[PDB]
């Protein structure tokens, strides 16, 4: 299924729909030391409609193959943007022109920024520039913001915006568009620049469910899962659930069952042929008991094992007893 | 010198055996499980403390006023 | 080469790579954005989060029928089953399944149905680096629509968290006990006083402050339309009552709209936010409704502010309320109440603009008389010092006690220059208004976008570094003037000069560094007490002994009173319960 | 070529060369005018010497902080001359 | 390029300062101009949002 | 969680080991 | 401004360190026998001393 | 306005309950309803009074099986993020500079046996302490002032052999020492056979018998110059400073004994930034103060609150064993009496060798190991342990 | 320094026999009297 | 690129006025008064018209094969 | 009697339970009914389908038969019912 | 074969015969691999020491990937060789004890007496016992003469990080691990009881390495990237 959409002669096609991981370059390697694949194959979590396809050929003589994907993006929510003057933000939500405020002319924001970031920010740059920018919209006129000498300065900006037909403090009269009410004070507007950052949620999300371990460790990692740490540990802690740091620390994490010599106190092993336990000291005469640790702490016994230190698990009753 | 006039100072007193007996018994431990203070410390060489003794501190704390922290003496 | 000592040592190593913190199943991380219509404790999720992360819920004879109907609906379907485990313990799934119906009329008590997270589900949420106890919290999952985490920004404090694209991590329990243990112990709203000191954790931010004061505001007046759009947003039916105006117009008065929440017991006396000036009267006769007074449950008099509904504020109405009325109640006034701020806020209308900043021209010239005066007395220094008259302070050479004197006379002139500012200012601003009643403001902060900016200091001194005598080539010689080591007589809507400028820069340079040193300090430090500290534990007789058996306080604290449920830093405020008793005859 | 390719430099200094920044014109022109110092809390500082050579607010959050900035709007490096003939003239005057 | 991004309908800056034009970005413009509210409108924009 | 202690143990009565047995088969 | 190498543009960022061939004078650790220190760094044809 | 039976009421009232509350919390809810004016009081208030703060310190004790060791830890470590260095010099002493922050929470739980700019609050004694000038003159007698500082130059002549020494008129003056008696700290040096011309006025010449090399004679005028005048050791300047009615020395060295020894000075009130020295003197119980005072203090600079309660349990686990021990890895985290957690705390092999060697075996009685391995810690949850009949249900 | 550790020993050893009320307090206090005076003459 | 079909604020058709105003505007006409002729009077189809590149005229002669 | 806050402490926690323990008492009891207990309130007329719902519900009403039993430091057990009978 | 908890850990220097025993064989191939690829028996990569291919057998065990714990194996040195791990305690057994007999150099009575206080005080005050102990390495190491023998010691240096010199005659002379593990295996086990060690659980000779262990194949797996070729850890 993986191969649907790769041509005849082993590249994928130009403008077509690739999902997951559809393969776009098939590619077969004879070993090193009987064919392996080493086709290209499209990132998981990366959807796309793939752009160019380019065939050359490298200077030792190696045909080379280069496959150009490309995938829109719409803004959302938690997109980041920011301004040109160090406001940087998410997208909180996404509101339809009719549930914006709208200004007796009708215009309806484009972004909606909340006056509170101004003040300990102390960013006066942005007010100024979109007062500017609403004066060089109406006008036409060329705005010139450099430091130290900008022109025109402030005072004919707002003396212009007034002439054109706008408030010269660059508010305006707003209704709300939702009830139809019109706001007891008046809102500023203004044309502030925006740029939109690289950093979208689209390709920020790391997610895992069960999924592959590692060969020697045993433990979860490539999609790979989030590192738990001392600090979560002690969090986990400090609120005194049990139950919960085993489930958070051993049972979805490296849990692995092993079997202890009783007198000895190495670590055993169960033979599937026969139902006895097997030591590896004390052969078959020894009874075994099965207890249930992470796989990191029988990694770490094996690795003291193989230098000179003995560590000897000491058993106890898993009742209380008493 | 006297130091045990300082503020920082709290009020030193050396308990007499039946109430250590009695303190160890309803805390549940041995004595040296309490925090111990050696006796060559100035405040406790003060009060002639011995070793293997408990000492009785009253401290000043805004909590509850006056508060009576126990000591065991060790050597050295 | 790696060996097998260095296997387990070092960063990455088996002890902290492994051992001490593993990599989990069941965690997601993504950016996370606002959402106030969540309750305090509710965690927006999305979609394809919710069908991923799943949950093992073994079947019984009570939700039978609707296990079935998460069978019912496919992996792709939410909410619905992505495994399903027999008694037997063989796993089938579900994407795979010929017909879903048929199997899902075949389960029975004793299979597990691993299903995707529905509303209501309790998951663990966090913010790295996780400093403190209430940095993971458990919330109940609500499914969204769209792409990243939606957090109530009420949640924002104890996190530590803004929206700036940084992101938060969520585990799923899938153990039973995991899941009651997380529900009874870490819920949001059970935490909502920090263990740190007896204060509420959780509150209103700066847009909700704002929105309450201009709510609790004497003038305001809402007409019945009026109050049913703010109280629609709460979760609150019943008769409204007469308005607070009957004749001529039918007027609801703010406070009366406030007063539908709190409890009919509750009494409170203390003073607002905006009293913590000249404008105090320190008393409940003051003409500005600055002293809050609550009788009976009825706001009759002070308006809401960040000492009476602010977060991190011990001692405050919101914290006494909670702290009689139980988390419970903390959370439903917290939901309601402050959607109710949140809407008056929309329908009233607030912004930023440049007038409310813009000072007069004659503050102005009166700022520059004082700018002159203050460079003149300087000047006069600065010449008796080299006349060699200066008269040094005891204790101090001549130098210092040069700078010294230069310092506190620019540090007098800011100060007396603010003051002009802010008494040549409007009365109520929208930046006065978020400055006085704790919304995103300060009173340095109105001085250096009005006023001035003041005297720039680098490392507690003036901006020394440059040329040999100088701090830049664009003054004289061994130039001691105020103006030429870092002081800048220029507020923010005046402009900067060049020199201005970059002596402003010099000065803020030091705090991106700070930062970044700081955190990898603190977080060691916390490391330290955390490893030394981690044994302790409070036993049956009120005694603070280790697990290995030592003892270390005979009584916790001297009273046996945890700090998360003391008022501040008292067991009992008598004067509360006072006021509790006879606050409404008082 | 092995040089420019990894960016590890034969007289033991690393990252010489960097792959060029293109996520727009803004980044490409300031990677290009980037000055990166090879070294503390005086270093980091904003010195007076700066003015009109290096930009006062260009500059990295974090452990960079001050130690990476960009070349001003009128700086030049200077190209250098031989030595002799500035000793020459010295002599001769 | 390995990671390329495109921006649909670019808009040079109205307030733009001299040095704007001599480094050609208003020819390679990375943004585009939003009719902006200084206001409270939601609550979805607080916190830096 | 079977920790198996035998305490005052009697010796299996070889007479009655036939009674025993009946009684259980009746269980 | 850029060399393309394997076809992807590298560029040397400016480095910048301490002038060469120039003695700097400064006071040695407190507390030691060393009371003041100086500094020379000679840069060779392909070596630095 | 309290009438006399119901005082009398009161007063009954709070002798029942005297022993449901701690004494002071009783002290403070009698000195509060006395207070009450203004308003009528009946009988069903007082009742209700009582009974609501009875119940609340009820409410507010702490429960058993907390984990107060890791909240504690938390609510202390979690401020250093906000602790800045904001502030660099002492109250309004602007020449004073001394560090206070995060680098000296650091410090202090730490135990560096010197801590960073050490600092000293002298209080005078009653007869000291109205008058400015006595004030100024006992801070003047004790600065640690060398012979290099107030001499204005030396010069070293070699076909003399001879050093020259000339002073200031006004730092001789400053520093209130006779020109007499620095030539009379010389001569009792003695360290050789030694010539004294007075030459001019605030100077004089030294010549040598037995100079030997002019490396000894230059060796002999670093000794010279690094010649203390007057005042005792470590203190580098004392500031006379205004507190209100009372005048203070503000100390940029720390030298407990030797104030203590200064006539003039009360030792009863003397504060030390070191929190080692006055172990030395003081005792234990005084360092613990001292070391809870001192985070006090600096948590307060910053304008933060935390609790004073968990500043009592670190001081009290610093000095657990009788000396105030570091809080890593050569202190109470040094001896866990557990070595998984050992090992774990600071990634090392050396401690696994050493308990394999010793033959130790750890008991698991502690939380870090037991989450090593997998089995349930003994905090909160895990205290408790239920019996559950399931017969009757 | 033998002498500190030895005495630490007798006094362990003495309160551990207290602790299994082996003897009354009264003797318990002359013997740690006794080995206090003892162990501190030799010091 | 291109210029927008409809200005992103107001769904008002902008992309027809961009020849005439573009060209009159470049013939020596300021542009306000051809603005207001043309029929934008709100500021939002301005900001439309005025601050536009045309970065299609560049493109189309590095145009991908395809 | 080793302080009076001590006794304040201990006869304050006689009659009363813990947040720990009640958090153990439902995570046991949701545990029990997962593996097929049968719950002894009604299951009928509850909003919730929730195991830990129900075993809360249980916990409030005081139907399940639970003994906690507290180990103090110094050999004390004390044995506090949730029947509330 | 019930499921138990870990009560502790006895920690222990591992015996050359526990080593021997433990062990599932002994490794005296140099070579790794076959020319064709397949392992070869008795090499660093024997298929008995474990499995991590999935789906293989284990033919110690017989188990697949999940359920084989690894086996270890065991190489014989020609000579004895010093664990690094060790030396400053093989140091402190060095110079405590004389070669000639192996007692510690100190008078017998004192012994007695230093053994019974260590022995009443060696688990009730943990830092008290290592303080005697430390005293008595002190006084042991400051009396150059053994009491029991009379034979003279000389002082043994240590240069880091293995090097042992004695000084015999006026001059320095390495010291042999095997005949380090000779002075060792010479030391009664109550004497090292006294010094703080464990002389069941630990031997100072078995500081001496004899037998070295092969780990499992499992903790030290063969991981082969599809691109490149077949990589070993450096284990
Ligand atoms: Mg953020
Ligand atoms: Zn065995
Ligand atoms: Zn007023
Ligand atoms: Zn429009
Ligand atoms: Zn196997
Ligand atoms: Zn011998």
């Amino acid at each position: 299924d993986y191969y649907r959409l790769l041509e005849d002669n082993g590249v994928v096609s130009p403008e077509v729909e690739v999902k997951g991981g559809d393969v776009l370059i098939g590619k077969v390697s004879p070993p090193r030391f009987a064919k392996r694949d080493t086709s290209i194959v499209t990132r998981h979590g990366e959807n796309g409609i793939v752009d160019l396809v380019l065939i050359t050929e490298t200077l030792e003589g190696n045909k080379l193959v280069k496959v150009r994907v490309r995938d829109l993006r719409i803004p959302e929510i938690g997109d980041k943007f920011a301004t040109r003057h160090g406001q940087k933000g998410v997208v909180g939500i996404l509101i339809d022109q009719v549930d914006m405020p709208y200004t007796a002319k009708g215009i309806v924001p484009d972004i909606i920024l909340n006056p509170h970031a101004l003040p300990s920010r102390m960013t006066i740059g942005q007010i100024m520039e979109a007062i500017g920018g609403k004066y060089a919209a109406l006008s036409g006129k060329p705005v010139d913001a450099t430091p130290f000498l900008e022109t025109p300065k402030l005072q004919e900006m707002q003396k212009e915006i007034l002439k054109l037909g706008h408030l010269p403090d660059s508010t305006e009269v707003v209704y709300d568009g939702r009830t139809g009410q019109k706001l007891k004070s008046r809102i500023l507007f203004g044309i502030v620049y925006y740029q939109k950052l690289h950093h979208m949620v689209a390709d920020k999300m790391h997610a895992r469910a069960r999924g592959p371990v590692q060969i020697l460790t045993r433990q979860p990692t490539e999609e790979g899962g989030l590192r738990f740490g001392e600090m979560e540990r002690d969090c986990l802690i400090g609120f005194g659930t049990a139950m919960l740091i085993k489930d958070r620390l051993l049972d979805n994490s490296d849990k692995a069952v092993v079997y202890i010599c009783d007198q000895c106190g190495y670590v055993g092993w169960y033979d599937r042929s026969k139902n006895r336990y097997v030591c590896p000291v004390h052969g078959d005469k020894s009874v075994l008991h099965p207890v249930t640790v992470s796989y990191a702490f029988k990694l770490l016994i094996q690795e003291l094992m193989s230098m000179v230190i003995s560590p000897r698990l000491i058993l106890g009753e898993k009742v209380n007893l008493g | 010198i006297d130091i045990s006039n300082h503020e920082l100072v709290p009020k030193h007193e050396i308990l007499q055996l039946e109430e250590a007996y009695k303190l160890v018994k309803e805390l549940g431990i041995k004595p040296e499980q309490l925090p111990w203070i050696r006796a060559s410390d100035p405040v406790a060489k003060s009060i002639g403390a011995k070793p293997g003794d408990i000492i009785k501190i009253t401290r000043k704390s805004p909590f509850t006023g006056e508060s009576v922290t126990y000591r065991y003496v060790i050597t050295g | 080469l790696r060996t097998l000592a260095q296997r387990l040592k070092g960063k990455e190593g088996r002890f902290r790579g492994n051992l001490s913190g593993k990599r989990v199943d069941f965690s997601a991380r993504t950016v996370i954005s606002p959402d106030p219509n969540l309750s305090i404790d509710e965690v927006g999720i999305p979609y394809t989060i919710a069908r991923m992360l799943t949950v093992p819920e073994r079947v019984t004879n009570i939700n039978i029928e609707r296990i079935r109907q998460y069978i019912i609906n496919g992996p792709d379907k939410w909410p619905g089953a992505n495994y399903v485990i027999k008694p037997d313990g063989r796993r089938i799934d579900l994407r795979y399944v010929k017909d879903r119906k048929e199997l899902a009329s075949s389960i029975t008590a004793g299979y597990v149905v691993e299903r995707h997270l529905v509303d209501g589900d309790v998951v663990l949420f966090n913010r790295q680096p996780s400093l403190h106890r209430i940095s993971m919290m458990a919330h109940k999952v609500r499914v969204l629509p769209g792409r990243t985490f939606r957090l109530n920004l009420l949640d924002c404090p104890p996190y530590n968290a803004d929206f700036d694209g940084d992101e938060m991590n969520l585990h799923v329990p899938q153990s039973e006990e995991a899941i009651a243990e997380a529900r009874e112990l870490m819920l949001v709203h059970k935490n909502i006083i920090t263990p740190r000191y007896g204060g509420p954790i959780i509150g209103g931010g700066q847009d909700y402050i704002s929105g309450a004061y201009l709510l609790s505001v004497k003038t305001t007046l809402l007409t019945v339309e009026e109050v049913a759009t703010i109280l629609g947003v709460t979760d609150f039916v019943g008769e409204l009552g007469e308005p607070a105006i009957l004749a001529p117009k039918p007027y609801y008065t703010g406070k009366q709209v406030i007063s539908l929440f709190l409890p009919k017991d509750f009494n409170f006396h203390g003073p607002a936010n905006i009293s913590k000036g000249p404008r105090a009267c320190k008393d409940e006769i003051c003409p500005h409704d600055s002293f809050i007074v609550i009788k009976n449950g009825l706001l009759l008099e002070g308006v809401f502010d960040k000492k009476a509904i602010g977060n991190q504020q011990p001692e405050s109405m919101l914290h006494w309320s909670i702290r009689e009325y139980g988390t419970e109640y903390g959370k439903w006034l917290m939901d309601n109440v402050f959607k109710m701020f949140i809407r008056f806020l929309e329908m009233r209308g607030f912004t930023m603009t440049l007038e409310d900043i813009t000072i007069p021209d004659e503050a102005q010239n009166e700022i520059t008389t004082k700018i002159k005066e203050g460079y003149s007395q300087v000047d006069e220094y600065i010449r008796k010092f080299n006349e060699g008259q200066l008269e040094p302070i005891p204790g101090r050479t001549i130098e210092e006690s040069l700078e010294s004197y230069i310092l506190d006379t620019l540090d007098k002139l800011r100060k007396v220059a603010g003051e002009i500012a802010t008494k040549y200012l409007d009365p109520f601003n929208n930046v006065y208004i978020m400055a006085i009643t704790g919304a995103r403001g300060s009173e340095l902060n109105i001085t250096q976008m009005t006023a001035l900016l003041g005297q720039q200091s680098v490392r507690g001194e003036r901006i020394r570094r440059g040329y040999r005598e100088r701090t830049l080539s664009l003054f004289k010689y061994g130039d001691i003037a105020p103006e030429a080591r870092g002081f800048v007589k220029n507020s923010f809507m005046r402009g900067l000069s060049p020199y201005e400028m970059f002596f402003h820069a010099a000065g803020g340079r030091e705090g991106l560094v700070d930062t970044a040193v700081k955190t990898s300090q603190s977080g060691y430090m916390q490391r330290r007490l955390i490893n030394a500290l981690s044994d302790l534990r409070i036993e049956y007789d009120g005694t603070v002994r280790s697990l290995y058996g030592d003892i270390v306080q005979v009584v916790y604290g001297d009273d046996a009173v945890h700090p998360m449920y003391s008022a501040h830093s008292k067991s009992v405020n008598v004067n509360r319960v006072i006021e509790r008793v006879i606050g409404w005859k008082r | 070529r092995h040089a420019l390719a990894t960016g590890n430099w034969v007289g033991g200094r690393t990252g010489v060369s960097q792959l060029l920044d293109r996520t727009n014109w803004l980044s490409m022109l300031s990677h290009l005018r980037r000055v990166v110092s090879s070294l503390n809390f005086e270093a980091r500082d904003l010195h007076g010497t700066q003015w009109g050579r290096m930009c006062p607010f260009e500059t990295p959050e974090g452990p960079n902080s001050g130690l990476v900035k960009n070349l001003a709007l009128l700086a030049q490096v200077s190209v250098g001359i031989n030595e002799s003939v500035v000793e020459r003239v010295a002599y001769e005057l | 390029d390995t990671r390329a991004h495109l921006l649909h309908y670019p808009q040079m800056p109205l307030v733009q300062t001299r040095m704007l034009g001599v480094i050609g970005y208003n020819d390679r413009p990375a943004g585009a101009n939003a009719i902006l509210a200084i206001m409270s409108y939601t609550g979805y924009n607080m916190e830096d949002s | 969680s079977y920790s198996l202690k035998t305490i005052e143990e009697h010796f299996v009565p070889y007479s009655i080991a036939k009674k025993y047995i009946k009684e259980l088969i009746d269980t | 401004g850029y060399f393309i190498v394997n076809g992807s543009e590298k560029v040397i960022i400016a480095q910048e360190d301490l002038a060469t061939n120039r003695v700097l004078v400064d006071y040695g650790k407190s507390g030691s026998n060393i009371t003041h220190v100086a500094k020379v760094t000679s840069s060779a044809a392909g070596y630095r001393v | 306005m309290i009438d006399e039976k119901l005082k009398g009421y009161i007063d009954k009232r709070l002798n029942e309950i005297k022993d449901k509350i701690p004494d002071k919390l009783h002290e403070d809810l009698r000195a509060a309803i006395m207070d009450i004016n203004g308003v009528e009081l009946t009988e069903e208030d007082i009742d209700r009074i009582i009974d609501l703060t009875i119940r609340e310190y009820q409410q507010s004790l702490i429960e058993p099986g907390e984990a107060i060791g890791v909240v504690t830890a938390q609510s202390v470590g979690e401020p250093g993020t906000q602790m800045t260095l904001r502030t660099f010099h002492f109250a309004g002493i602007r020449e004073l500079n001394v560090t206070l922050g995060l680098p000296r929470l650091i410090e202090i739980v730490d135990a560096r046996k010197v801590p960073s700019t050490p600092m000293m609050t002298i209080y005078l004694t009653d007869e000291y302490k109205t008058d400015k000038d006595k004030a100024l003159d006992i801070a003047r007698r004790i600065e640690y002032t060398r012979v290099e500082n107030v001499v204005s130059s030396v010069s070293v002549d070699i076909s003399n052999m001879s050093i020259t020494l000339q002073f200031d008129q006004e730092m001789l003056k400053d520093k209130g020492v006779s020109i007499e008696e620095i030539k009379k700290i010389i001569t009792k040096l003695k360290l050789g056979e030694i010539r004294i011309e007075d030459n001019d006025e605030y100077s004089f010449t030294i010549y040598f018998e037995k100079i030997d090399s002019i490396m000894a004679l230059f060796k002999m005028r670093e000794k010279i110059l690094n010649t203390k005048i007057k005042g005792v050791k470590g203190i580098k300047r004392a500031i006379v400073q205004k507190k209100g009615d009372e005048y203070v020395i503000i100390t940029d060295g720390s030298n407990l004994e030797g104030i203590m020894n200064v006539t003039g000075v009360d030792i009863n009130k003397i504060q030390t930034n070191n929190i080692h020295e006055v172990e030395e003197v003081l005792g234990i119980e005084a360092a613990r103060e001292l070391i809870s005072r001192e985070i006090k203090k600096v948590l307060e600079e910053q304008g933060l609150d935390v609790d004073m309660r968990h500043i009592v349990l670190v001081s009290d686990i610093m000095t657990r064993t009788g000396d105030i021990r570091q809080i890593g890895r050569h202190g109470v985290t040094g001896e866990k009496s557990s070595v998984l957690a050992r090992a774990a705390f600071e990634v090392t092999v050396k401690h696994l060798l050493d308990a394999a060697a010793r033959g130790e075996r750890e008991e698991f009685k502690g939380v870090i190991e037991n989450i090593i391995i997998g089995q349930p810690i003994r905090l909160g949850t895990g205290i408790v342990e239920l019996t559950m009949k399931p017969n009757m249900r | 320094t033998i002498s500190d550790i030895e005495m630490l020993l007798k006094d362990t050893e003495i309160w551990d026999k207290l602790l299994r009320n082996e003897l009354s307090i009264e003797e318990a206090k002359k013997m740690f009297d006794d080995v206090a005076r003892s162990y501190s003459k030799a010091d | 690129m291109i210029i927008p079909i409809r200005c992103f604020t107001c769904g008002a058709v902008v992309a027809d006025k961009w020849e005439p105003f573009s060209n009159r505007v470049m013939g020596g006409e300021d542009p306000e008064k051809v603005l207001t002729e043309l029929g934008v009077n709100r500021y939002c189809c301005r900001r439309m018209l005025l601050s536009h590149v045309n970065i299609i005229r560049e493109i189309i002669h590095y145009t991908r094969p395809i | 009697t080793i302080d009076k806050i001590n006794e304040i402490f201990k006869e304050n926690w006689k009659n009363k339970l813990t947040k720990y323990e009640i958090a153990r008492i439902i995570s046991a009891r949701a545990l029990q009914l997962s593996m097929g207990a049968l719950p002894l309130i009604d299951t009928s007329n509850l909003k919730s389908d929730d195991v830990i719902s129900i075993a809360e519900e249980e916990l409030k009403r005081g139907v399940l038969p639970i003994t906690i039993r507290r180990i103090y430091p110094n050999g004390q057990v004390e044995l506090i019912s949730v029947r509330k009978i | 074969m019930s499921e138990k908890i870990i009560r502790g850990v006895k920690f222990g220097v591992l015996s050359p015969n526990e080593i021997r025993q433990m062990s599932v064989t002994a490794i005296i191939t140099s070579e790794v691999y076959d020319e064709d690829g397949t392992p070869i028996e008795g090499g660093v990569m024997d298929p008995k020491l474990g499995v991590i291919e999935p789906g293989q057998k284990c033919p110690v065990c017989g188990n697949t990937l999940a359920g084989c714990p690894g086996h270890f194996g065991h190489i014989e040195l020609i000579k004895p060789v010093i664990h690094i791990g060790y030396v400053k305690h093989i140091y402190d057994f060095l110079r405590s004890t004389c070669w000639r007999c192996g007692r510690i150099k100190i008078k017998e009575q004192d012994l007695e007496r230093y053994k019974r206080i260590y022995n009443a005080i060696k688990l009730r005050w943990p830092s008290a016992a290592r303080r005697l102990v430390e005293y008595i390495k002190k006084i042991s190491i400051k009396n150059l003469e053994c009491p029991h023998c009379g034979e003279k010691q000389f002082k043994i240096k240590l240069e880091k990080p293995y090097n042992f010199n004695e000084e015999r005659n006026g001059s320095i002379v390495k010291l042999s691990p095997s005949e380090i593990r000779d002075r060792l295996e010479r030391i009664p086990d109550s004497d090292v009881e006294l010094l703080g060690y464990d002389p069941k659980s630990s031997r100072p000779e078995w500081m001496i390495l004899t037998v070295l262990p092969v780990p499992p194949i499992t903790i030290r797996p063969s991981i082969t990237i599809e691109s490149g070729i077949r990589a070993e850890d450096d284990l």
